[PDB]
DNA sequence: TAGGCACTGG
DNA sequence: CAGTGCCTA
């Protein structure tokens, strides 16, 4: 076993230099530093490992150090370097495993400040590090009466970037033996730091071996992007953004502009008591100033300083302040002295003037298109100023972002798209998709295969009460499709209003809300519900009774062995579903790429099929042909099935396939 | 004998009267505006025949203030035949005002 | 009853 | 940076 770490001149869509790299060798005890001109016995060191049946350990390598050796190699050295899958760990993936009730900064792509609850210290360290030799960097720099330029730590190697490359792999080692020393996941009879591969995920829990595959998929995900029509977006944003105009036009004509104190420096005091006046605007008063004198101060003469204020659509305040002038009477406010001002209250505001009334439509409105663009083109992480020159997104994704289990997304979020049933999701989702990227050879669009679960989290319920209602809820579900069993129940409008509420009702107000009626519907409809499946009280008994006694345990086993947190004693039938949910599909994408590749099929825009996204239980694959498309989905359809006889599931396992070109249709 | 106006009647009532007019820019929630107050009523009664009084509550009439770009109140603008001869900021006493309006009028 | 992220106001 | 509120599963 051997951990390692390399230092680049950028980030891995541009890295064109590796400017250092460093090698601990366990059977050595030895490390070893490898400069520029060492990059060909660098990566001979990582292959000679790979021939013992060797591991090679990196913090993050599975999305950075693997996949930039193997483009580094290529451009500088003209030769072709791909380690394999099976031979690398990566201690970010293993801490995210381990520690998965905690944050992290992602690699230093996060503010620490920002993060809540604590954070594991090594792996701190590791995400600082770049931050940190840029400041040394820097004030090395300024010492010298040089100046500096962002990024210019990065262009060229230096004995101090030799240094970082060094610390970074003793760091790493420690950061290793601390989670190999956790005996839940790694056996305490075996010294993991001693044995080959083989070895080491067999011997491991399985959710080591999972986590490892899973992000090394994923990685692969993120360098194929999602294809996004730039063009198209760019002609939304005209649109909404005349729209928000015109909306803005109409309400600043509906609701005048107003005066606020501001700039005030000193209190005003009663000019006879003296007494302090804390809530009175604040005042100034001027020391020069006479009676000819043309300016307009009077010295000892007190004003209120103050600023002229234009109605802003999206400030909640602004709303706030012309609705109850116009009569409006909040019923509901902020844990912090504010009256509400959502959506929800904004339908039910009710006031005389007619045209003030109506104005609230246009409040609504405007406050989506602001949505809408926000996301799409003006937000810091909008669609528009993520494209790359490929053509496409490359969202990133922490494979274990949630204590669940299950993944996170962002820069941008791929996980947050507008839904076709939203206003501007067709053109939102029809966006990404595959059609949008031309096959490198025949210049013809690729077609896209859409897969997702059917009712997971329904079907994790039936198999979770089957040993107390011996499957009869299972064999109920497989009788027709479950939410649309439901919606006519419940007497629902939509399909994913009937979700959304047994959902919501399985893990009275809340209820009635999302069903739209009040707290006693919402009652009705908890009981009705639960009467009709009286074992989901059982499981819950169950459940509340393994954990707590003031824990008995704080964490639920999940499907895969590994620790799942649960943060409060309510939210433990969630966490067990959910963790289900998203074990089940995490298993399931790896499984269906590993059977698309025993089938000779190659994973790439310059092969067959590219996975280009995954949004918890539905993957959007970008094919190169139709029949490729349909491959995919009867592939992904089989790898359900095979989970689901992997783990003895309770309940039948499924999917629901869609062929075409993008996200609008394939959804 | 204050005239209150009003941002559509403005116009008429200030801009195109004869004579002096001191106008004042105000807000009921500040402190400075609430203590000139009295003192403009004891101007208007005693500057009678020779300067006409006026205010414009800046919350009930928002259009007129910024034309004139209002920084801070209470602001005294005096206009004589249509335009803005004089203008002072700020709570000024009887005093500091009569001296105001008599070295302007 | 898992997350990311935008916009306002201090 | 915090308080709010919306987007997704
Ligand atoms: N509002 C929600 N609250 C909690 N969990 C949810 C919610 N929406 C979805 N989930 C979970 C449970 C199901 C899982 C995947 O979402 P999805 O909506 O596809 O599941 P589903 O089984 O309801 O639908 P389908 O059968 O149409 O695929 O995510
Ligand atoms: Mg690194
Ligand atoms: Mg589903
Ligand atoms: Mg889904």
């Amino acid at each position: 076993m051997i951990v390692s770490d390399i230092e680049a001149n950028a980030l891995l869509e541009s890295v064109t230099k590796f400017h250092c790299g460093v090698i601990y060798d366990y059977s050595t005890a030895e490390y070893v530093s490898y400069r520029p001109s060492d990059f060909g016995a660098y990566l001979d060191a990582l292959e000679a490992e790979v021939a013992r049946g060797g591991l090679i350990v990196f913090h993050n390598g599975h999305k950075y150090d693997v996949p930039a050796l193997t483009k580094l190699a290529k451009l500088q050295l003209n030769r072709e370097f791909h380690l394999p899958r099976e031979n690398c760990i990566d201690t970010l993936v293993l801490s995210r495993l381990i520690h998965s009730n905690l944050k992290d900064t992602d690699m230093g792509l996060l503010r620490s400040g920002k993060l809540p609850g604590a954070l594991e210290a090594w792996g701190y360290r590791l995400g600082e590090m770049k931050g940190e030799y840029k400041d040394d960097f820097k004030r090395m720099l300024e010492e010298q009466g040089e100046e500096y330029v962002d990024g210019m730590e990065w262009w060229n190697f230096n004995e101090e970037m030799m240094d970082y490359n060094v610390q970074d792999v003793v760091v790493t080692k420690a950061l290793l033996e601390k989670l190999l020393s956790d005996k839940h996941y790694f056996p305490p009879e075996i010294d993991f730091t001693d044995v080959g591969y083989t070895t080491f995920w067999s011997e491991s829990l399985e959710a080591v071996d999972i986590e490892h595959r899973a992000a090394w998929l994923l990685a692969k995900q993120e360098r194929n992007g999602f294809p996004f029509d730039t063009k198209a977006i760019e002609e939304l944003y005209v649109e909404l953004a005349a729209r928000r105009s015109e909306l803005l036009r109409k309400l600043t004509e509906t609701f005048g502009s107003w005066y606020q104190p501001k700039g005030g420096t000193e209190m005003f005091c009663h000019p006879r008591t003296g007494k302090p006046l804390p809530k009175y605007p604040r005042i100034k008063t001027p020391k020069v100033g006479g009676i000819l004198d043309t300016r307009e101060y009077v010295a000892g003469a007190p004003y209120t300083p103050v600023e002229h204020v234009v109605f802003n659509p999206s400030s909640r305040d602004h709303i706030q302040k012309k609705l109850q002038e116009a009569g409006w009477v909040p019923t509901k406010y902020t844990d912090k002295g504010a009256p509400v001002v959502d959506d929800e209250v904004l339908e039910g505001v009710r006031v005389d003037d007619p045209e003030k009334q109506a104005a609230i439509d246009l409040i609504k409105e405007y406050l989506m298109i602001q949505k809408r663009i926000g996301q799409s083109a003006e937000g810091d992480k909008a669609w528009l100023r993520y494209v790359a020159e490929d053509g496409k997104i490359h969202g990133s994704v922490n494979p274990n972002g949630a204590v669940t289990g299950r993944a996170t997304h962002a820069f941008p979020n791929l996980a947050q798209i507008p839904g076709v049933r939203s206003p501007y999701g067709e053109q939102c989702r029809a966006a990404f998709g595959a059609e949008h990227h031309l096959d490198g050879i025949t210049g013809k669009p690729w077609v896209q295969a859409g897969i997702d679960a059917s009712g997971l989290e329904l079907r994790c319920l039936a198999h979770f009460m089957a040993r107390f209602d011996n499957g009869e809820y299972a064999h109920e579900i497989l009788n027709g499709d479950i939410h649309t069993k439901n919606q006519i129940a419940a007497e629902l409008p939509t399909r994913d209003n009937a979700k959304t509420f047994i959902y919501g009702f399985l893990y009275d107000e809340k209820i009635g809300q999302i069903v739209g009626a009040g707290k006693e519907r919402g009652k009705e409809l908890k009981k009705k519900f639960l009467e009709n499946t009286p074992a989901i009280a059982a499981l819950r008994e169950s459940i509340q009774q393994t954990l707590v006694e003031k824990w008995k345990r704080r964490w639920i086993k999940g499907l895969d062995g590994r620790k799942v947190h649960v943060r409060s004693p309510h939210a433990a039938l969630n966490t067990l579903l959910q963790s289900a949910g998203a074990l089940i599909c995490k298993l399931w994408i790896i499984k269906t790429e590993e059977m698309l590749v025993e089938k000779g099929l190659k994973h790439g825009w310059d092969g067959d099929f590219a996975y280009m996204a995954w949004v918890h239980d539905e993957i959007q694959v970008g094919c190169r042909t139709e029949e490729i498309a349909q491959v995919v989905i009867e592939t992904a359809q089989e790898a359900m099935r095979w989970v689901g006889d992997h783990w003895n599931f309770r309940c039948l396992l499924d999917t629901e396939g869609k062929m075409g070109p993008n996200w609008a249709i394939c959804h | 004998k204050i005239i209150h106006l009003t941002d559509d009647s403005f116009d008429t009532d200030v801009l195109k009267a004869d004579g002096a007019i001191l106008v004042d820019f105000w807000a009921e929630w500040c402190g400075p505006c609430k203590m000139i107050a009295p003192i403009l009523d004891e101007i208007a009664d005693e500057y009678q025949g020779k300067l006409t009084v006026a205010k414009l509550n800046i919350d009930q009439n928002p259009g007129t203030a910024p034309k004139y770009g209002i920084r801070g109140i209470p602001t005294l603008l005096l206009f004589k035949n249509g335009e803005v001869a004089a203008t002072k900021v700020g709570a000024l006493s009887k005093g500091q005002l009569k001296e105001f309006l008599d070295a302007n009028l």
